[PDB]
């Protein structure tokens, strides 16, 4: 399982 | 002449030419801090102006304390020190502190009310917990967790903002006057979950005493064992209330409300947001969730760990900015 990347603001 | 001034309303930001762009954006009672631009680094960064750190030996010993934790302390999770400075050039002439930190892009406030997949959510959650973990290891109970300060980045990371010690998010411990440990901050870690899922605040009391019902109403009046740990004056308020059940965690936290992982997100949640601190989970605990775990790495989750006068703190300021 991969961590997530991205983070919408 | 490596400092230059900038004013910043009624106060004068006197800085090291390297930091660029300087902004506002925000103040306190401690200070004042602007966004800016570091030439030299090349990335942005938070710089806070210490307020009035000199005026008596409380905000002396604050200011002290606010800088040798800073430096000692050293997580991922953690707002870092990436700077300090005066711009004084003498111990006689020192009376300005500026703190140096990496430029987060927002606090938690409006990203927990977006919707947030199982994935993201928890990985927020697991850096939250090493970042207690961490402040716990060092000795520092924060007492004072909320969105307002835990800082994140668009690339999904996460930091706490300061050491601690706005009513939601405040431990049955806090609201009333008992004693705290560790896992007080696992309460203001349960109310955060609880809101990435529900979309709002979960107890958003109208007052310091509505706060404590609006606990209640959703989990339900505390047993008796726990209403003898009250002081007699809280005891006498709280004790004679109207007695509510609670609703169970399926009700409070439904599966419709989420985007097996709503199943483990609810049995956390039932262990966080317990009002009896001696029947809450601790961080070791959380950390070992299922919901949590998945991300497990021990390098982050297990990382390794008086009385003076205004001249005295004045000295002892100075030699750690130096
Ligand atoms: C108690 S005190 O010392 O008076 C008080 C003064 C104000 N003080 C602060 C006010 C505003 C931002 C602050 C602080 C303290 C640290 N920051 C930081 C640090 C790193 N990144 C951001 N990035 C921001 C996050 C929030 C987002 O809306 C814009 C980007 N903000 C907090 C401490």
């Amino acid at each position: 399982p991969k961590r997530p990347t991205t983070l919408n603001l | 002449n490596n400092f230059y001034s900038v004013e910043i309303g009624d106060s004068t930001f006197t800085v090291l030419k390297r930091y660029q762009n300087l902004k506002p954006i925000g103040s306190g009672a401690q200070g004042i801090v602007c966004a800016a631009y570091d030439a030299i680094l090349e990335r942005n960064v938070a710089i806070k102006k210490l307020s009035r750190p000199f005026q008596n030996q409380t905000h002396a010993k604050r200011a002290y304390r606010e800088l040798v934790l800073m430096k000692c302390v050293n997580h991922k999770n953690i707002i870092g020190l990436l700077n300090v400075f005066t711009p004084q050039k003498s111990l006689e002439e020192f009376q300005d502190v500026y703190i140096v930190m990496e430029l987060m892009d927002a606090n938690l406030c409006q990203v927990i009310q977006m919707e947030l997949d199982h994935e993201r959510m928890s990985y927020l959650l697991y850096q939250m917990l090493c970042g207690i973990k961490h402040l716990h290891s060092a000795g520092i109970i924060h007492r004072d967790l909320k969105p307002s300060n835990i800082v994140v980045k668009s690339d999904c990371t996460l930091k706490i903002l300061d050491f601690g010690l706005t009513r939601y998010y405040r431990a049955p411990e806090v609201i009333l006057g008992m004693g705290y440990k560790e896992n007080v901050d696992i309460w203001s870690v349960g109310c955060i979950m609880g809101e990435m899922i529900k979309g709002g605040v979960l107890f958003p009391g109208t007052d310091h005493i509505d706060q404590w019902n609006k606990v209640i109403e959703q989990l339900g009046t505390p047993c008796p064992e726990f209403m003898k740990k009250l002081q007699p004056t809280v005891r006498t308020y709280v004790e004679n209330r109207p007695k509510y059940a609670g609703y169970s965690f399926e009700k409070l936290f439904p599966d419709v409300l989420f985007p097996l992982k709503a199943s483990q997100a609810r049995d956390l949640l039932s262990k966080m947001l317990v009002i009896d601190a001696s029947k809450r989970i601790s961080v070791d605990e959380a950390l070992q969730h299922p919901y949590i775990n998945v991300w497990y790495d021990p390098s982050e989750a297990e990382a390794p760990p008086r009385e003076h006068t205004i001249e005295e703190w004045k000295e002892l300021i100075y030699k750690e900015v130096m």
